[PDB]
RNA sequence: UUCAAAGCGGAGAGGUA
């Protein structure tokens, strides 16, 4: 994991989108809703900061 | 974003050559590579 | 007005630091009082109309000062404050706190250059 | 059970970018 790698998901993520104002809400979305959900006291991968791990997880719903 | 290979400039290189490189690099490759190569020549341009 | 908009301070040595429309405020009442005690007693009229031209002029300055007639001014030469410098100026409510306010969370510092650093990354103290 | 004692507005003069 290296922040260049994270860059180039970032922008992969804006090209495939139709609008740049629209990916940044659905990754808020996703990370809020990652973030709740983890509220179970087994800490999964809670090393990684959501909305990294949002954009980690769209990059690879992306295939 | 990708494929096409950069050509050989035997040449001087002053500030206009700079800035058609980083032109011709974001126009065929993206925004991320852009910045990865305005980085090197920084680098190399200091040393 | 409610009286936390215009409230009193305490400087340092004790003294009160009041604010411009308390006095304006008191001004008006005073008149006003003098005015209704006269016309009270069957006061001569020529004298009760003095009283209503001063009342008149008392609250066009708390209103808007130094529109129409003179400037009223305090203890130095200085004009006072009224209703209508809250909202008016460029130090006024509209652009000085609604516009653009303070915030917390920020910081301030003298800048210097970092090389060996990634464009994307920054030095914090 | 209660908090709690450190924050204050205006005017003038000069400076840094």
């Amino acid at each position: 994991l290296d922040s260049q790698d994270l860059l180039f998901k970032a922008e992969s993520l804006i090209v495939n989108s139709t609008n740049r104002y629209h990916v940044t809400l659905q990754i808020a979305r996703r990370a809020k809703q990652a973030r709740y959900e983890e509220m179970e006291n087994l800490s999964e991968e809670t090393g990684i900061k959501p909305v990294l791990r949002a954009i980690l997880e769209m990059s690879d719903e992306l295939n | 974003e990708a494929k096409s290979a950069p050509i050989f400039r035997n040449r001087v290189i002053d500030k206009k050559q700079l800035k058609k490189l980083i032109g011709w690099t974001f126009a065929h490759y993206g925004t991320a590579k852009t910045a990865v190569v305005a980085d090197d020549l920084k680098a190399l341009g200091f040393r | 007005i409610p009286p936390d908009l215009r409230p009193m301070v305490q400087l340092d040595g004790g003294r009160f630091a009041t604010s411009d429309l308390n006095d304006l405020y008191r001004r008006v009442i005073n008149r006003n009082n003098r005015l209704a005690r006269l016309q009270e007693i069957l006061a001569p009229e020529i004298i009760v109309r003095n009283e209503k031209r001063m009342l008149q002029e008392a609250v066009d300055a708390l209103i808007d000062n130094g529109r129409r007639g003179r400037t009223v001014v305090g203890a130095n030469n200085r004009p006072l404050k009224s209703l209508s410098d809250i909202i008016e100026g460029k130090q006024g409510r509209f652009r000085q706190n609604l516009l653009g306010k303070r915030v917390d969370y920020s910081g301030r510092s003298v800048i210097v250059v970092g090389p060996n650093l990634k464009i994307h990354q920054c030095g914090l103290p």
